[PDB]
């Protein structure tokens, strides 16, 4: 709900999706694809300001 | 699994406030989550092929030869508030009507059965 | 009129629901450990967004700047 706990809450997602050793063989493919505006997922975080998102996918 | 959401727009404009209705609906799909009408809550659990909507009904196919309809009830005051019609009224199957297309039309409703069956009903009675 | 899909994992993440999205994980997990949910997986990470937008872009996307 509340900002600060909205960022606390979309970090730790993201970190759950970094360390989910189930999902290692797809992630090769998962931080390689490419959205409508031709970028990776890192990419995308970088242009929209996710700077710590943009670090933790580095 | 599916979940029936409704929009509201009028005819004359652009396409700025569609696009804004479709953006509010994301958001209540998002922020708010509600759930469907219990009317169509039934037809969450069923896949749909195509959809007619008519001057006051709207028919929804299942891929396995099974249709439904319904009207609707929308209020201009507090302009998913529209409310669909108390119970969804359905088809009987009689010898494998088997439906595959279907179309909308002001007076009735128009299906396809497999070797080709022009059945229609109109939308103010209940046979067909 | 609209039928919009279900994707569980994608809903959660772009409502930022950090619990159902462990849970999702653990529940997958668990029946990998199974052996019984390797395909259905593989078909479910290709669930997208508007914008072929995999579930990382949703991720990412749910963390911009307020």
């Amino acid at each position: 709900v509340e900002s600060k706990d909205r960022k606390a809450n979309a970090h730790f997602i993201l970190k759950l999706l970094c360390d989910s050793v189930v999902l290692q063989p797809y992630l090769r493919e998962l931080l390689s694809a490419k959205d409508a505006r031709g970028m990776t997922p890192f990419m995308s975080a970088v242009s929209g300001r996710a700077y710590p998102a943009a670090i933790t996918i580095l | 699994m599916t979940s029936i959401h409704f929009v509201v727009h009028p005819l004359p404009g652009t396409e700025d406030q569609l696009n804004d209705r479709l953006r509010e609906v994301s958001e209540k799909l998002n922020k708010y989550n509600l759930n469907s009408h219990p009317p169509l809550n039934v037809l969450e659990q069923a896949t749909i092929k195509q959809c007619v909507v008519g001057p006051n009904h709207a028919a929804f196919l299942l891929e396995d030869g099974r249709v439904c309809r319904i009207g609707f009830s929308v209020q201009p005051d507090r302009l998913s508030p529209v409310s669909l019609g108390e119970d969804l009224q359905w088809w009987p199957d009689k010898d494998g009507t088997k439906f595959i297309c279907i179309g909308a039309l002001y007076s009735e409703l128009l299906a396809v059965s497999s070797k080709g069956e022009l059945y229609q009903w109109k939308w103010s009675e209940s046979e067909p | 009129i609209m039928a919009v899909e279900k994707q569980t994992l994608m809903q959660h993440i772009l409502r930022c629901d950090y619990e159902a999205c462990r849970q999702y994980l653990m529940n997958l997990e668990q029946a990998v450990v199974l052996e019984q949910n390797l395909q259905m997986l593989q078909t479910f990470i290709s669930h997208r967004c508007d914008g072929n937008r995999n579930i990382l872009h949703a991720c990412v996307s749910v963390c911009f700047p307020t």
